[PDB]
């Protein structure tokens, strides 16, 4: 006969060995060094347009890169291409599901995708103008739910599922070019360093993890939160990342050091965290609670600068221009809002 | 040659790789937190003089100015 | 609260669920989506409590406003002080603010009464603090100049609006 429960041992006595590995370089926390540095002033964002349109809660939404186009998805099954600057709609897709996870536009702005309970990621093609009825391509193959998308380019896309794994299409084949498979618990959400050769993903295995994209394998599995990962942000610079999770704290991993640098928390937070954003510099890190509330953290400091939306209860999703010039949020009352 | 995978493996096929990621990841040479901490620190302060959602934007060089 | 259950796809999965336990417990679909927003303004709209701009005298009155107010209730309070230009018309916009928004607690209490003199000068005054659940939501230095000489209420109104600081629809 084989055997299975030692080998459940090796894992962890190795996982005890990285533990102690990363304990010999913790010799201070980020809050240490930054003890001298001035907090940020009372940050207070205001309301500068309204989107109206949706018939219905919004689930997730994600900007163009030109800061001035963004893409939203929502409960009433549509997807709408938005004019932010002046409120216009500029496309409206039809879509199969009112069970969208999330959408994604292409930093081209050529493409929009969006998936769900579906298990599946639809690309939509701006250009050849498939608002009615064309779909370019649906990208089946997850066993699970869509969590999240992004994409890398025009014919690469990487996408994160509830069935424990993350696939990097070629949108053109339509084939799953690469498997990250390693989790052991459903991804629910990715992101994608700035150079598009790496990304991380967080897991409801309470891990996050650093992959190769041209490689095709798990780099690192960082560790810390004892709850599900439910949020995933890269740090402006690629070093680091933010997740947000279960257990109310949202914390900063170091990719060279393969360690938190620091956690935001407080006492009188008590729900779950769905949602992480860095400002344009990355000193500020805007977080969305399960109780539809926003508090806006001073990445250095580690205390709350400010609150997005001032605790309306009204905040389902949010997301940070590339310009960083302003935070748009999602709402369960069908409304999306702009932020300066 | 990009790998394509199933997940159709069994427990110990799972419990293998993860036992070897581990011990990739055992191998990995770490920065003192401090060092990074350290660059985290003046990545952002130098940054976050400029940064809009900060400092806050100048009416006129606002893109969402009150629309007229 | 611990699992999320109400955003990203934590939302999604248990949206579907509750909406499963309602068709058999495309014209379904549209009436949950109505139902779901319909669900959450009841529970954001609680009792009218008040109607009027209560005055404070001491700073250990303004402390306990804040203290022992429901968790839920929005508090605004209004530090100002006579003849400093703005106060008038910010108190007149207020008195009838509060008493279109009820269950907005409104008050007002003069620099020299909160315990913390020279820290208001008229140069700050008038200052709009808003709570709710005993942390403070916002500060507003010079509240008059984000509005025009002439403001009223339903200026001040708009202006609260755009930082989501009052309820109701
Ligand atoms: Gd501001
Ligand atoms: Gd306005
Ligand atoms: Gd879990
Ligand atoms: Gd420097
Ligand atoms: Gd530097
Ligand atoms: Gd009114």
């Amino acid at each position: 006969m084989s055997e299975l429960d030692q080998l459940r041992q090796e894992a962890e006595q190795l996982k005890n060995q990285i533990r102690d590995a990363r304990k010999a370089c913790a010799d201070a926390t980020l809050s240490q060094i930054t003890n001298n540095i001035d907090p940020v002033g009372r940050i207070q964002m205001r309301t500068r347009r309204t989107l109206r349109g949706h018939l219905a809660k919004i689930y997730a939404m994600h900007w163009g890169t030109d800061s001035r186009l963004l893409l939203s998805a929502s409960q009433d099954g549509k997807l709408i291409i938005w004019d932010s600057y002046t409120t216009n709609k500029v496309h409206a897709i039809p879509l199969r599901s009112s069970w969208v996870m999330t959408c994604a536009y292409a930093p081209s702005g050529n493409y929009v995708a969006c998936g769900g309970l579906d298990n599946i990621c639809s690309i939509y093609n701006l250009k050849t103008r498939e608002g009615n009825v064309r779909v370019s391509r649906e990208l089946a193959g997850h066993t699970g739910y869509l969590s999240c998308c992004r994409f890398l380019d025009d014919n690469q896309i990487v996408t994160s599922s509830g069935d424990t794994t993350c696939a990097l299409w070629d949108i053109e084949t339509g084939q799953q070019t690469t498997t990250f498979t390693g989790h052991t618990g459903d991804v629910m959400s990715l992101s994608l360093a700035p150079d598009t050769r790496l990304f991380v993903s967080g897991a409801c295995d309470a891990s996050a993890k650093l992959w190769d994209v041209r490689e095709g394998m798990c780099r690192q599995t960082f560790t810390g939160h004892e709850s599900d990962i439910n949020a995933i942000c890269f740090f402006p610079n690629g070093n680091a990342f933010a997740t947000g999770s279960d257990d109310a704290t949202c914390r900063l991993f170091d990719l060279r050091a393969d360690q938190e640098l620091m956690t935001y928390s407080h006492d009188n937070i008590i729900c779950g965290i769905t949602s992480v954003s860095f400002s344009k510099s990355g000193r500020l890190l805007l977080a969305g609670y399960d109780d539809f509330n926003c508090n806006v953290w001073d990445a250095l400091k580690a205390d709350r600068a400010g609150v997005l939306a001032g605790h309306d209860n009204r905040v389902s999703c949010l997301g940070v221009t590339d310009d960083g010039m302003a935070v748009a949020t999602g709402s369960w009352d069908s409304f999306l809002k702009i932020w300066n | 040659m990009p790998v394509i995978n199933i997940e159709d493996l069994t427990e110990k096929d799972k419990l293998k790789m993860e036992v070897d990621q581990l011990k990739k990841e055992v191998t990995l040479e770490r920065m003192l937190v401090s060092k990074c901490c350290e660059e985290f620190r003046d990545y952002v302060e130098e940054r976050s003089g400029e940064d809009p959602l900060v400092k806050g934007i100048p009416e006129d060089k606002n893109p969402f100015k009150e629309l007229k | 609260e611990g699992q999320a259950t109400h955003t990203g796809p934590k939302g999604v999965i248990n949206d579907w669920r509750k909406f499963k336990l309602e068709s058999e417990d495309e014209g379904c679909l549209r009436k949950y989506r109505r139902q779901c927003m319909q669900d959450m303004h009841q529970k954001l709209s609680f009792g009218p409590r008040y109607g009027f701009v209560y005055e404070l005298e001491t700073g250990e009155q303004f402390l306990e406003t804040i203290e022992k107010e429901q968790k839920v209730t929005t508090i605004v309070v209004n530090i100002y002080e006579d003849g400093v230009r703005g106060c008038d018309a910010l108190n007149s916009s207020l008195e009838c603010l509060a008493a279109e928004y009820p269950m907005v607690k409104f008050c007002k209490i003069r620099a020299s009464n909160t315990g913390a003199g020279d820290r208001f000068s008229s140069d700050v005054l008038p200052t709009l603090l808003v709570y709710k659940g005993g942390e403070l939501i916002s500060n507003f230095i010079s509240v008059a100049e984000q509005f025009a000489e002439d403001f009223f209420a339903a200026d001040v109104e708009s202006f609260l609006n755009e930082y989501g600081l009052l309820p109701e629809r």
